[PDB]
């Protein structure tokens, strides 16, 4: 640019106590961290604010040298600790969600966010010193939902091993088009040919008026009457779906929500309508999904790529919501791999060669397509399928369409058909959308010792129903799913307890699985639902569900 | 068909054979004198 900037730097090196207090944060303990705020320098000296639009690229180089002036004069010791000083320029207002995402806007420090999709962490000469990570550009939104062009990020040996795939972080930096492959003596870089450095890592009001609406129970009943108004569905089906919609110490668990209908019904499209309410949106599409969409292929590799870690749809929606559609288009081999991962909410490798860990925090929602007849043969559903039996029986609830000749249903759906043209003809619950986000993110209940007993009493009542004529044919795992469902009730009614009326409907959903497997004669037990040493170790197991009987506050029992 | 050299590696997965073990096998199949392998492996190497 100019040549007079060196003199201005020389003059600019001649309140700030916080700089002294902040720089000393790193010490003998080797914290390897230094928080940098831009505003204090720019507030004291307005000349620094003017350098933002003129020379931002040199400024980073200039910023590193000026920091050393304090370090070199006081503490030469930091020269032998990682042999580098990390600059962490803070946020720089502006904030454009869609306006700055353009190739014309290079040579600017830009703040945005993204979600990590895939990486090459499975691996143990200027370019060899650093590695590669894949970042997305459009975040999840109704308007931003259009498919973007993927950004390619490069870590400068600074955030390595500190970040994991699927982390909703904030990306900030300046966009320089340092594509070194134009000389045609190397490999090729993706479309956004830009060395994007990572400088930040994120966390891993009408609401007050909205909370007023929460107290009403008139709106609390239509919550399962308003999610799917297109087809009017079935009241049993939506109630279970709504419970998972809220998503509400060895705290493990699985929510296996499966549907059995037909693709022609908009149920296949019904899963698509949910993403409007959901804050994070996942594209399924079947084959050719986002990144590696559960399909494995091997081809001839480019000039320089390494093996890819297989990122399941679960990983691609970490701490979010993941949607699974088109069940028959999955590969069989991946189904076995993720089956244990779904139950364990993580990925385990026993090859002793590659070790890694990925998180899984979403609700698995998918619909299966029946092979041929549903229950036409006199044999069981699992034993007339070439697939393995036990994996099929892993699902807790099997939702299937009931009845096929419903003239009443035909009537209401018929008028909706005309409504299709009505909306599309020329013509001259968003309030509830923000309800779910606020409750699930701001309300974090704790554990109460005096309230676990009362809920657990009724669970035993369910057991004794099968203990009269039978031999322990029911497993507690089915109940284990029920506890989280009753938790979502408190979000609904805001009463902090659960009424038997809610459980009775929850009972029917639980029993629905038995209906599909057992002959219709079991429908008589619904009348009673309305009305309602080696041995020694067994007895204690039910009452406390702890192997040790001396686990009652042992921390204060022995010392005090 | 479809059981060429580029995809038969997937078949080895079902046989509990890692991709490193087949290397001792796949690279030595030409020394075995297999009729089918040589026609597939050599003709497509440069002639296409």
């Amino acid at each position: 640019p100019r040549l007079e900037i060196h003199h201005r730097f020389k003059n600019f090196l001649r309140g700030h106590n916080v700089f002294k207090e902040r720089i000393s944060d790193m010490c003998k303990e080797n914290r390897e961290s230094l928080v940098v705020n831009y505003e204090d320098l720019a507030a004291r000296e307005h000349v620094l604010a003017y350098f933002l639009p003129e020379a931002p690229a040199e400024l980073l180089q200039i910023f590193d040298e000026a920091a050393l002036e304090v370090v070199l004069a006081m503490y030469p010791k930091y020269d032998r600790i990682t042999n580098h000083i990390h600059v962490r320029i803070s946020h720089l207002p502006l904030v454009e969600e869609l306006r700055s995402l353009r190739q014309l806007h290079l040579n600017q420090l830009i703040r945005t966010s993204g979600v990590v999709t895939s990486c090459t962490g499975v691996l143990p000469t200027i370019y060899q010193n650093y590695q590669r990570i894949r970042i997305q550009e459009s975040p999840g939104k109704v308007a931003a939902g259009r498919l973007p062009r993927s950004k390619d990020a490069i870590l400068l040996a600074d955030l390595v091993d500190s970040c994991k795939p699927g982390d909703e972080i904030e990306l900030t930096g300046i966009y320089h088009n340092n594509y070194d492959g134009s000389l045609n003596t190397a490999n090729g870089f993706p479309v956004f040919a830009t060395v994007i450095l990572a400088n930040h890592v994120a966390k891993k009001e009408d609401v007050k008026m909205i909370t007023s609406l929460s107290k009403d129970q008139q709106i609390g009943e239509k919550i399962f009457a308003s999610i799917a108004p297109s087809i009017y569905g079935h009241e049993d089906i939506k109630r279970g779906l709504a419970l998972a919609l809220f998503g509400g110490h060895k705290v493990r668990g699985d929510i296996n929500v499966l549907l059995c209908g037909d693709p022609g019904t908009a149920k296949s499209q019904f899963l698509k309508y949910i993403e409007k309410v959901s804050s994070r949106a996942i594209f399924t599409t079947g084959q050719g999904a986002s990144a590696v969409g559960l399909t494995a292929y091997v081809q001839r590799h480019p000039v320089s790529r390494e093996w890819t870690l297989e990122a399941g749809a679960l990983v691609l929606a970490d701490r979010g919501v993941c949607l699974i559609d088109e069940f028959d288009k999955m590969n069989d081999q991946d189904r076995t791999s993720i089956h244990e991962a779904m139950e364990q909410q993580s990925i385990s490798i026993s090859k002793a060669g590659i070790v890694t860990s990925l998180q899984a925090r979403c609700t698995v929602i998918a619909a299966a397509n029946p092979i041929g007849g549903r229950y036409d043969p006199s044999l069981t559903f699992s034993e007339n399928v070439d697939l393995t039996e036990p994996i099929i029986s892993r699902f807790d609830i099997l939702c299937v369409v009931r009845d096929t000749v419903d003239p009443v249903q035909d009537e209401m759906l018929a008028r909706f058909v005309v409504g299709s043209h009505v909306r599309h003809h020329p013509s001259n619950q968003e309030v509830l959308k923000k309800y779910i986000i606020y409750a699930k993110e701001r309300v974090h209940p704790k554990l109460n010792q005096m309230d676990q007993d009362k809920v657990a009493k009724m669970y035993s009542d369910l057991r004794k129903e099968s203990m009269a004529t039978g031999s322990i044919p029911i497993t507690v795992r089915h109940i284990e799913s029920m506890i989280r469902m009753a938790e979502a009730h408190a979000r609904i009614h805001l009463r902090d307890y659960v009424i038997e009326d809610d459980v009775n409907m929850a009972i029917r959903v639980m029993l629905e699985s038995f209906i599909d497997t057992q002959k219709f004669s079991v429908m008589r037990s619904m009348r009673k639902t309305f009305a309602r040493p080696e041995k020694d170790l067994v007895d204690k197991a039910r009452q406390i569900n702890i192997h040790n009987l001396s686990a009652f506050y042992d921390s204060e029992l022995f010392r005090m | 068909s479809q059981v060429s050299e580029h995809s038969i590696i997937k078949d080895f997965t079902k046989q509990k054979y890692p991709e490193h073990a087949i290397h001792k096998v796949l690279q030595l199949m030409l020394r075995r004198g297999e009729i089918q392998h040589r026609m597939q492996r050599k003709v497509l190497y440069r002639l296409k």
